[PDB]
């Protein structure tokens, strides 16, 4: 029924290599590393909490 | 080096019974999942025994080691209604958990607006103002003192500090202690056996397809053999003087005392408390 | 009939093999590990009366909603840890809320088949409900908001819509879920959204479109929860399964997968953090996990709740992750 | 800023006050599941435990279904009522969202909750009931032979396997009622429908040694009933711990004394969860 249809038109998408999305990720991530105060602790004078 | 023995027992007894009773209380501080209603009593009685068991238990051992009492007579004084306000708490606070495990078993749907916090704090608060009401007030003004010859000299005297007391304050401070929270217990134990017993004879009935006993024989039987020979000797002593020596008085009253250390073992058997133990541990 | 979506099934599974040509962790396999990560509860937050199964940060960093089984939605404030709303609920039951981008408004979900939105900034500091949405046809389950006027809703009855606060009436509504929808997460440019049911399947929607350009079935068990990845190509899916895996929207596969020996239990909330380098999951057992995105090796473990944890949450800026629990009590992290 | 503050601070404990208020409340009542198919029975059990233009619009819808389901059943392969039990499922028709009940029994506030899902297979909602003090068990046990295109006893057995067996409910008790205990007498007297033509385990199933039966009621009949208690009892003690328990009850179509079996079977569980809390079962 119009479940078939609806697979036939997800199916035709354009397609990117996953090295080229896992690099780009690996990058947003590197770049914006620093501006996360999980990863880097947080100082005691700028932290909201305690 | 025969008191070398005793002193090494008394050591190990007081190191036994801080530290026991320190783990409960840090366990059932620490831990926000064992602050219970029903915990409360528990700590109380806890914190009953760390306080006998820090205070009285090493001035004791230090007087049964060594016959002379360095210390002065207002000392020993505070000391012996440290004692007396210490296990007294301790029973009424064994007495208030068998009663609220009665109030809990045999009328659960009125159990859970018949307890709160605050109730369970005003029920300690109660306790421990009773018991010092027991402790304090006949110790500090003398009510207490005997009127025969004997004693007057050791109370007197510095060096000798022993436990002589009048008819009267024998007889009402057992009342107070051990001999009415044990009629109470009794009974509330009593009535909650019959209900496990009938709960299980209703199970077995129902589907085809013993611990009560020993729980309730460990219980009750524990806190009795440890506690009422101190107190039937603290009757008979006073009752017939010649009868009671002060060996077994002593004896009698160390293991009334040792029951603090027993306490806990017996009491915080949860397997809450065996994880929080070996969290903490 | 069935030979042909067979077939396209096929196909479809060839051009994802064909277009993986090196996995994440080959790619990332050189990078420098973050390393062990001591987090710690800095304010423990505590009122509530029974399990709460969801919660939502606001758009400041400070306020917070969450919902309990008790039938109370209090707001808190994270950096006092002093209550500032409590809204009694029609319903006993709930399973979701959310909270406003501008925050004026609170939306909780429930059992019952109604959504409620309250009214949080009006006249004499009153609390009322605004409308209540209704006709979805089963257990309502997830709620987020586009805007002050359009919310987003996923209910048992395996359909997502889209209402309008103003007229009351579901705009457009999203279907093709075998299974239940559980959970949802909209994207930063609140365009797209993801949602994952219980037949394993996250398919991504279009909401201008109303059509699911992208279906990823690649799971075992059913889905409890999900989350894009801040930069919006990416999300995480949570599972009754331990694993927990990471996949992707341009290149239409999974790339990731975060399964460890010990851990048996299930997962019920997954949030990403700013940068999307720790990777948070609550899991069914009393302890959470933090998971590095890009090695797929676990850097912490946080087991300050005595139940299950049944929300997580972390803050617009990245201070604070924020974790309740079926245990009454919530907890800051940092 | 100061004043910020402190207002915030004010609103903080009032909203403390209320909600410990409301808290008092929802610790002081009880909270019920009700589950089962739609034939089942959960309506009559619903008006025991607890407009008239509407009412007579409903009976019509009724008929009107009750037409549908005699076209459904004529799209298979006086005179349907025979083949009613191999046919769609619907009302009896013989004349020819989530549901909340609040009451209670002895001033002790019960709350009563309705599953409100007709073809919710899954169930996986059930994980969220687990501040319930016990699950309604509803079922019909006249609906042995009603076969859904597995007969609906059996289904109803898988469905009470897989409650029982759960993660989440392993501390709920559950209550079982037993409706059509007329309509299960009249099918077992008549040799129409047999237990042994679709459970082989009555052929050589016993009475059991150890039963009540009412003064009214025929050997067959409550072997049939007592089969099916047994198996369900079966069912619920194949992998019980003794956390919780199952309670077959054995009830007519009209009955007003469910209520206090609901009353007494909610007193059993929470005592024995008190019991076994503290160890004494
Ligand atoms: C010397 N130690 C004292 C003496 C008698 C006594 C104790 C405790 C509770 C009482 O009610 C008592 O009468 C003992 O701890």
């Amino acid at each position: 029924r119009k479940l078939v249809e609806q697979l036939k038109m997800e199916a035709n998408i354009d397609r990117i290599k996953v090295s080229k999305a896992a690099a780009d990720l690996m990058a947003y991530c590197e770049a914006h590393a620093k501006e996360d105060p999980l990863l880097t602790p947080v100082p005691a004078s700028e932290n909201p909490f305690r | 080096v025969w008191v070398v023995g005793m002193g090494i027992v008394m050591s190990l007894i007081v190191l036994a019974i801080v530290f026991g009773n320190v783990l409960v209380i840090t366990a059932i501080a620490k831990f926000e999942r064992l602050q219970t209603v029903t915990n409360y009593f528990i700590t109380s009685l806890a914190c009953a025994d760390l306080v006998m068991g820090l205070a009285v238990v090493p001035f004791g051992a230090a007087h049964i080691l060594t016959k002379t009492w360095t210390f002065g007579n207002f000392w020993c004084e505070f000391w012996t209604s440290i004692d007396v306000l210490c296990v007294t708490a301790s029973i009424e606070t064994l007495c208030v958990i068998a009663v609220d495990r009665y109030f809990a078993i045999t009328s659960p749907f009125k159990y859970q607006s018949l307890l709160t916090k605050n109730k369970a704090r005003v029920i300690i608060l109660m306790v421990w103002i009773v018991s010092g009401l027991t402790s304090f007030l006949p110790i500090q003004m003398h009510w207490y003192r005997a009127t025969h010859q004997e004693a007057i000299n050791c109370y007197a005297e510095e060096t000798c500090c022993d436990f002589f007391t009048n008819q009267a304050y024998a007889i009402a401070s057992s009342i107070v202690s051990f001999y009415v929270p044990l009629v109470i217990m009794v009974f509330v134990y009593s009535r909650v056996f019959q209900e496990a017993k009938r709960q299980l004879q209703k199970i077995d009935k129902s589907e085809g397809r013993h611990k009560a006993l020993k729980t309730l024989g460990i219980i009750m039987g524990t806190f009795t053999l440890c506690w009422l020979p101190f107190f039937i000797v603290n009757i008979v002593h006073v009752i017939q003087d010649n009868l009671i020596r002060k060996e077994v008085y002593i004896l009698l009253n160390w293991i009334g005392y040792v029951n603090s250390g027993f306490n806990p073992l017996i009491y915080c058997r949860s397997p809450d408390f065996r994880i929080a133990f070996q969290e903490l541990l | 009939l069935r030979q042909e979506a067979e077939q396209l099934k096929n196909q479809i599974r060839d051009a994802r093999k064909a277009c993986a040509d090196a996995t994440l962790s080959q790619i990332t396999n050189n990078i420098d590990p973050v390393g062990r990560i001591q987090m710690r509860t800095r304010r423990t937050l505590r009122g509530h009366l029974a399990k709460i199964y969801a919660m939502h940060w606001g758009t400041d960093s400070r306020l917070l909603v969450s919902a309990s089984q008790d039938g109370k939605l209090i707001i808190w404030d994270s950096y006092t840890t002093n209550k500032v709303h409590a809204i009694p609920l029609r319903s006993s039951w709930v399973m979701t809320c959310a909270y406003a981008p501008s925050g004026n408004y609170v939306a909780c979900g429930g059992l019952d088949n109604i959504c409620s939105i309250y009214n949080l900034k009006t006249r004499e500091g009153n609390v009322r409900v605004s409308r209540e949405l209704a006709g979805h046809t089963g257990y309502l389950s997830c709620c987020r908001f586009l805007d002050d006027n359009q919310i987003v809703t996923s209910s048992g009855d395996t359909t997502c819509a889209l209402w309008d606060i103003e007229t009351g009436q579901q705009t457009t509504t999203f279907t093709g879920h075998t299974g239940d929808v559980m959970s949802l997460s909209l994207a930063p440019d609140t365009r797209l959204f993801v949602s994952g049911a219980c037949d394993a399947s996250a398919k991504l929607w279009d909401v201008r479109e109303g059509m699911c350009r992208q279906t990823f079935t690649g799971h075992e068990s059913d889905i409890n929860a999900i989350c894009f990845f801040p930069n919006g190509n990416a999300f995480a899916t949570g599972s009754d399964d331990a694993t927990c895996r990471l996949f992707d929207l341009r290149a239409d596969q999974e790339l990731m997968t975060y399964s460890h020996d010990n851990i048996i239990c299930g997962i019920t909330s997954v949030s990403f953090s700013k940068s999307g380098r720790l990777l948070l999951a609550g899991y069914d057992d009393f302890n959470c996990n933090v998971w590095d995105a890009l090695k797929a090796d676990r850097a912490g473990v946080l087991a300050g709740h005595d139940n299950r944890v049944s929300c997580l949450g972390v803050t617009d800026d990245g201070m604070a992750v924020a974790t309740g629990s079926w245990d009454s009590f919530l907890k800051i992290w940092n | 800023q100061r004043n910020e503050e402190k207002a915030q601070r004010e609103a903080n404990k009032k909203i403390e006050k209320q909600l410990q208020k409301d808290k008092q409340v929802y610790r002081a009542t009880h909270r019920l599941l009700l589950l089962g198919a739609g034939e089942s029975g959960k309506s009559t059990i619903v008006k025991q435990m607890r407009k008239a233009t509407k009412v007579q619009d409903i009976k019509n819808n009724l008929k009107e279904a009750i037409e549908t389901i005699v076209a459904a059943m004529s799209n298979l392969v006086r005179a349907c009522y025979e083949r009613s039990n191999e046919y769609q499922l619907i009302d009896c028709a013989q004349y020819f969202g989530i549901f909340e009940t609040k009451f209670q029994v002895d001033k002790v506030n019960f709350h009563m909750f309705d599953v409100g899902g007709q073809r919710d297979e899954r169930r996986k909602w059930i994980q969220c009931f687990n501040d319930v003090t016990a699950i309604i068990f509803v079922v019909a046990s006249s609906s042995y032979n009603m076969v859904i295109r597995t007969n609906r006893l059996q289904e109803a057995l898988n469905l009470f396997k897989s409650i029982w067996n759960n993660r989440w409910l392993r501390t709920i008790s559950v209550i079982l009622f037993l409706n059509k205990q007329d309509l299960l007498a009249e099918k077992v007297l008549a040799g129409k429908s047999k237990i042994e033509d679709y459970f082989p385990e009555f052929a050589r199933y016993t009475t059991p040694e150890d039963a009540t039966p009412e003064p009214g009621e025929d050997p067959r009949v409550t072997r049939a009933k007592y089969f099916i208690r047994d198996e369900f009892l079966r069912i619920s003690t194949a992998s019980g711990d003794g956390r919780h328990y199952c309670y077959p009850h054995f009830t007519c179509a009209v009955d007003t004394e469910n209520i206090r079996r609901v009353f007494n079977d909610c007193r059993d569980i929470i005592q024995r969860m008190h019991l076994r809390q503290y160890e004494l079962l």
